[PDB]
């Protein structure tokens, strides 16, 4: 039962976002802190069932330029595909 | 196993498919894989991830309508994933990547 918590207004920045996600998720230490690379290490790395907690999240879409929203994008595909996760947009 | 880049990528080219060694995401799992675990070589001997659709979304491998990308895992042998990838379109252009998608190299 991973959980992961963002607080989007302590997003500064589209690799603030990726650093978060990369402890929050236990990533690769390689993690290439892009959507391919995020992609990737939800359908074939992480752990689940997964619960991603996202806080303030149009904060963090105002500090990463729409940014987040891609990055909220692979969250729901691979949830589409399979992947158990429950995402909390608080 | 053929599961280096070259041959990989002539493989591709020659055969218009992967090696044998490789297998999808979905049929791992069903083999039993749980990437969290590390134990695709358990359950899967010789194997690796391949084969898979790749999106693309950042646009950084050459996009055109029609063409599809699919991914597969270069040396591979045991435990957790690395973050060597082959990339191979619909028409036979081929990537690869040995920062975890962060740079391409075209190979082909």
């Amino acid at each position: 039962m991973k959980k992961a918590v963002i607080n989007g207004e302590q997003i500064r920045s589209i690799s603030d976002l990726h650093q978060t996600l990369k402890k929050e998720l236990a990533l690769p230490e390689y993690y290439g802190e892009n959507l391919a690379a995020l992609w990737d290490a939800l359908t074939g790395w992480v752990e689940y069932p997964l619960v991603l907690e996202w806080r303030q999240f149009e904060q963090s879409k105002q500090l990463t330029e729409n940014g987040a929203e891609s990055v909220l994008q692979v969250f729901r595909e691979a949830k589409a595909e399979g992947a158990d996760i429950t995402i909390i947009l608080s | 196993v053929i599961n280096t880049f070259d041959g990989v990528a002539d493989y591709l080219q020659t055969y218009h498919k992967l090696p044998d060694n490789y297998i999808t995401k979905s049929e791992a799992q069903a083999l039993g894989w749980v990437a969290s675990k590390g134990n695709l070589a358990d359950v899967a001997p010789g194997k690796s991830i391949g084969g898979d659709i790749f999106s693309n979304r950042e646009g950084k491998l050459p996009g055109k309508s029609g063409r599809t990308w699919r991914e597969a895992d270069i040396n591979y042998t045991s435990g957790f994933r690395n973050s060597d990838r082959i990339l191979y379109s619909s028409d036979w252009l081929i990537y690869k990547t040995t920062d975890h998608y962060q740079t391409f190299t075209k190979i082909r």
